[PDB]
């Protein structure tokens, strides 16, 4: 007799526990698994490491303010720079892999706030000026935050991300991001939020570097409060895992 | 702190960031000051090779 | 004994968040550490420990 | 022979083998394959070297005395009591109660003492080993009539050959030797307190059964003990303070470990 | 084994001082008895089942209380004294000694 | 009437023992004895607690 | 369907009921029973009153403020002076009993504080002079707290007993003391402590005024915290209650 | 045993046994019967004496010291190291890893020094030899309370009867002894290079019990290795260079064999 | 329980043997192993070379 | 083990010289640790955990760079100086020593 609240993950050699969580979402019903010899193209034998890169890596945390618009992250770019996963899609052509997010916030009781965790596949964003593209390194932060905000960006000649909330830099209603795999959580009850997804793409693999299969966001949509007194330095931290990943065509390193 | 019951103590509280230390340690059973007068470091000090792994339970 | 070639490791812990505290609770917390060994442990050669010292017959 | 690690993989499940609570006694049972997948491996170490009876079945020097062939110090007394040295009393109280037969070796050497007498050619020394039980007649001087031996146990040894050794049978009125007792010989409670009350192990005599020579002569002799046949009971602490008596736990307060810089310091 | 070996004595001049050496003997311990007070030099001896009264200054004011029992105690008198007295209760195969200072 | 047992030996022999004399405290020491339960002071306590399972509930 | 956290137990005509608990310690595995006939050695007929001794008796309660070191008492001495236990063991001359120990200590969840709850058989401690050993009624206390102290006694010529609360006044280490059953009061969690201990002696029976065969300790690991408002006077309070207790050599009162 | 010789007869065939390439390692498995006409010869040779076994079991000196019995030197000791000598430390560099138990003896004889003291009529002088495990304590003096020996192992000897020998286990935490290592202990790659960052065998005492007389007496201890139960890998070349450290292989280069006076001479 | 084992004798007996330790390193040692297999070092090729063809055609 | 027993530093004068002793424990030896330096007689000294400044000339010029770590240098000043020094290092168990030449 135990509490469906308490789950445990085991990664290669690393592990997380919750006391407090709601549930784990497994993405379009699928379980992430590896490429099929009817499905494959390439020829050449694929690398599979297997433990050194299928387990999890801690991002850098971000404050909670009780102002703040939301954070976005691509996920393949995320872990470019961290251990083996990045040196092993750095000296590769093709990659192929699934993921799993579990994002962490504790508050106190007193505490009251909610967050949005959702996936977006093809997370295309849109450019402040309407004529030219959103420039790499505005759109894109190596182990960075890159947060949103409330209001339009100004229009000028500049290769600038739209950073609105409300359209979520898509064009599209932030209320009906709940299409995609979605987890809520909310501090009065849920403190933690896991989501698995599989690999998803018009293609059987994909070149890491140059191409982006999933964007997580994080979005506030009921604010954080408290009175005066209680602890006021609220951080997020996100935890990525892949699963099941495979590489191909290896050559000289770099991009 | 070692002429005092605030050596077992670990200091935890709640800081304005993230990712800050609370404390480490080296894995040397029977020689390292930390585990040196406790039951298994005191049995380890009666040999010369040890072998096996460590449990370490926080409260 | 202390030894290079066969060396042990290192044994660290950080915050993964916060400590996140209400109002009228104390900030300030404590942390106790028990060590332990499994069930695959084991020792060999037996020597005289280095802690125990007698100046004269007591 | 010690437990083999088996091998586990990737696990998401409800299960929760490392959350626990210490505030039971319940020493967690958890082992590596549950918190990291591992490899299967066979282990062929045993725990052979760390049974009670491998730590304890040594020899090991207890009390070492002198006397001489001249003068006034002819003969050598001792009360039977393992407390007298540092190491094999400390091994011994990581338990409460033992239960021990004891091999008995004794090591006796002579040395010429400084003088002026001249023509000294000495002949080879005889050696009597006796002992006395709690309540037996104990020697006055060196021809006292107590060495007839008639039923005390004895030994007789000549300089020169291998040391004597004699095994002796698990002696006491109790069902265990104790090696800590809380409490008082008198019911009154004002007298003795401590582990002295309840020791009661005889005295041991040595001395030489002739001269040998016209000049001075120092004997002296080592005692090492041995426990055979080990049975303990109840583990307790080792000793952090260092030893002051041989009757009492008297002690002086210290660290509880030595100190290092700072707490994320490595050495 | 003589009980509180480390003692210290505080009493007023014009009373009489008593100073108490009870011990035990070991069932180990049967030999002769012989009980000595030292003054730091012997103020009182008793040795063979016999008693002897060795300092002038104290002459005639030392006397035992009770020896064979197991209480080996003294009592002085005419304080004017201040100095260490050790009780040295022979046995032989065990041997014990007591000590108690005395002020004023 | 002599007992015959095993050496100690690495892994991955018997050897001959008389007793010569009749007090059984002049036996030589047991050294072969590896019998070992720690359920005794690991895990002390009343109800019995599986480890996947949480301890209170 | 009910919660392990609850637990009830009845004694003679006395009982005690937890709302929160951790478990029951039973020793070193034995539950207490009776003597048998192959290991006893007097000769007369014992006595076993089964009701009037076996029950619950409640000690004196001690507070715990931010800097008490900690607290010891003797099991035999503590029931000497209480019920009909006290009156059986002074006529008597061989006394043979068993114990529990329930150490209540009830705090809100504002307050932070941890207690260690261990028993010591043949718990021998040592004098502040090295050359003397400590006096009667100066380790001893009937109903009484005798508590420790931080930092070494003075050495002088006088019986006083070493209460140092690092060395435990036996000179081990207090950490090591958890050799012994022992069990944690964590105000955040557990409220009170339940230990069962069998008769354990190198002897069949042995004389109760005389001899003391455990002492149980309380000792504050992590001091009492909380903050200006809630509650100052948080007091521990002991239970003990002999098992299978019987008694041999019936003659005149005293001791 | 050895192979026997065949008989062959006069050939005329394609055959070629003689002709080879030695570009390939595979050394000519070629026998006299192939190259001539030879006459069938039973063989009761045996290849017994050069097995592993027979060539490195025979005790064999590693280190002989002093001490003296008054003064400064008053106990010897020697941290455990068979490349002392030049003879033993040869023989075992044959292989690069051996795996071996040892038995160990002593040869402890004393001399009387020249002094100027009157009437020296000595007595029989017991000898302790006692062994420190890597990190056991060891004596500062030769009355320090170490040589109580409650766990370390020793062994006394009285002078004058057959000499004190002890087997060793295979003590290691490898599978098997490295006499050579390429390599260092610190992964910065700067310290110690060589065997040395291997090798830990703890350190052995050697004393006398009693002086035993008035004038001085100088003792000596020989130390005799000897390998049993032998197990070798891997073989490499004898040393051409005489040894100079027991540290290291340093060595000083010379000449490849000794010169003849032509390409012709037969001497 | 006595091990009777062969002497070594010239070509063109039996001795006994008890062990008095429980140990297995006091043993006298290993001297009658009479075991070879120079395979390994000479002809330590992966295609066999027979010796009557040529080694390189 | 000192790494390097066999060394020459030149130093130009006015320049501090840096004589470097580094040293690794072996496991077998575990004993009282005493450093010392000669000078070819002595400039430092270290032992039972204390440092003693020996030598005229270089009286007020010498001091340790670090000893209990593992580091016994020493770092000398105001070179005229030429000469060979040995940092001996003694553990109870073994002992090493190391030779540095200074020229200027
Ligand atoms: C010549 C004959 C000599 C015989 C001497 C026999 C003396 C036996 C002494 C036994 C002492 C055992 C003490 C154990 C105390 C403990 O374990 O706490
Ligand atoms: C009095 C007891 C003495 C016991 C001393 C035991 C010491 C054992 C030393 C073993 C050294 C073996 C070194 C082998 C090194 C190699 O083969 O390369």
């Amino acid at each position: 007799g135990y509490s469906d609240r308490a789950r445990s993950i085991t990664l290669g050699n690393s592990t997380i526990t919750t006391q407090e969580c709601a549930n784990v979402v497994v993405g379009y019903g699928v379980w992430p698994d590896y490429l099929k010899d009817s499905e494959a193209t390439a020829e050449d034998q694929p690398t599979q490491p297997d433990v050194a890169t299928c387990r999890f890596y801690t991002l850098d945390s971000v404050q909670w303010q009780k102002t703040s618009p939301g954070w976005w992250w691509k996920l393949p770019d995320a872990l470019s720079n961290l251990g083996l996963f990045g040196q092993n899609m750095q000296y590769h052509y093709l990659g192929r892999t699934g993921y799993t997010v579990h994002v962490q916030c504790n508050a106190s009781k007193f505490h009251q706030g909610c967050l949005l965790v959702v996936c977006v596949p093809e997370a295309e964003m849109g450019c402040a000026t309407l004529d030219n593209t959103p420039s790499s390194a505005e759109l894109l932060g190596g182990d960075s935050a890159k947060e949103f905000a409330d209001k339009p960006v100004a229009s000028g000649s500049n290769k600038l991300v739209q950073r609105v909330v409300y359209n979520a830099g898509m064009g599209v209603g932030v209320g009906n991001l709940t299409i995609f795999p979605h987890q809520w959580i909310n501090l009065r009850t849920n403190n933690s939020a896991t989501i698995v997804m599989p690999y998803t793409n018009s293609v059987p693999m994909d070149n890491m570097f140059r191409h982006n299969n999933v964007t997580l966001m994080v979005i506030p949509f009921v604010p954080l409060d408290y009175c005066p007194g209680s602890t006021t330095y609220v951080p997020i931290t996100v935890t990525i895992a892949p699963m099941c990943a495979e590489y191909n065509g290896l050559r000289l390193a770099g991009h | 702190k070692v002429n005092s019951m605030e050596a077992y103590q670990i200091p935890v509280r709640s800081n304005e960031g993230s990712g800050t230390q609370v404390f480490g340690f080296p894995l040397q059973p029977g020689y390292s000051s930390v585990f040196s007068r406790t039951l298994l470091g005191e049995i380890l000090n009666y040999y010369t090779h040890w072998s096996g792994s460590i449990k370490l339970t926080f409260m | 004994t202390s030894d290079e070639y066969t060396a042990g490791g290192f044994i660290t812990c950080w915050y993964q968040t916060n400590i996140v505290v209400p109002a009228d609770a104390q900030s300030s917390c404590y942390i106790m550490c028990f060590v332990s060994a499994c069930n695959d442990f084991s020792v060999r050669l037996l020597k005289d420990t280095p802690f125990i010292s007698q100046q004269n017959f007591f | 022979r010690v437990a083999d690690t088996v091998g586990t993989g990737p696990t998401n499940s409800e299960a929760i083998p490392a959350l626990t609570a210490a505030e039971t006694g319940h020493t967690s049972q958890v082992v590596p394959g549950d918190t990291m997948q591992t490899r299967h491996v066979k282990n062929y170490h045993s725990r052979s070297e760390s049974t009670i009876e491998n730590f304890l079945c040594r020899s090991a020097c207890v009390y070492f005395t002198e006397y001489e062939n001249s003068g006034a110090k002819r003969y050598a007394e001792w009360v039977l009591t393992p407390r007298q040295a540092a190491q094999l009393r400390r091994k011994l109280e990581f338990f409460t109660y033992v239960r021990f037969d004891l091999e008995l070796t004794f090591v006796i050497t002579s040395t010429q003492q400084p003088s002026t007498t001249q023509n000294q050619d000495a002949q080879i020394l005889t050696h009597q080993i006796m002992y006395v039980p709690p309540g037996g007649p104990v020697p006055d001087k060196v021809d006292s009539y107590v060495w007839q031996t008639s039923t005390n146990p004895s030994v007789f040894w000549t300089e020169g050959n291998a040391p004597p050794r004699m095994s002796i049978p698990f002696l006491s009125i109790g069902n265990a030797y104790s090696n800590f007792y809380d409490g008082w010989s008198e019911f009154s409670r004002n007298g003795v307190y401590g582990i002295n009350t309840l020791n009661n192990m005889g005295t041991l005599y040595a001395r030489h059964v002739n001269a040998g020579s016209t000049g001075p002569i120092k004997s002296t002799i080592r005692i090492y003990f041995k426990p055979k046949h080990v049975k303990a009971w109840i583990p307790r602490p080792p000793r952090l303070c260092q030893y002051e008596k041989a009757k009492n736990v008297n002690f002086q307060p210290s660290g509880v470990t030595t100190t290092r810089q700072s707490i994320t310091t490595m050495t | 084994s003589i009980t509180t070996p480390e003692e210290m004595i505080e009493k007023a001049k014009g009373e009489t001082a008593y100073l108490p050496c009870k011990f035990t003997l070991s069932p180990e311990d049967q030999g002769p008895l012989d009980i000595e007070w030292l003054i730091s030099q012997v103020i009182i001896l008793y040795s063979g089942d016999k008693i002897y009264d060795y300092y002038p200054d104290l002459k005639g004011r030392v006397h035992f209380t009770s020896l064979k029992s197991g209480d080996a105690s003294i009592n002085v008198t005419n304080l004017q004294d201040i100095g260490t007295y050790q009780c040295k209760v022979k046995k032989a195969p065990g041997v014990a000694n007591k000590k108690i200072h005395l002020v004023v | 009437g002599a007992q015959v047992s095993t050496q100690k030996t690495g892994a991955h022999i018997h050897y001959t023992n008389i007793n010569y004399y009749k007090d059984a405290a002049s036996n030589s020491a047991n050294r072969q004895d590896f019998t070992q339960d720690p359920g005794k002071f690991t895990e002390p306590v009343k109800d019995i607690m599986i480890k996947s399972l949480p301890a209170l509930n």
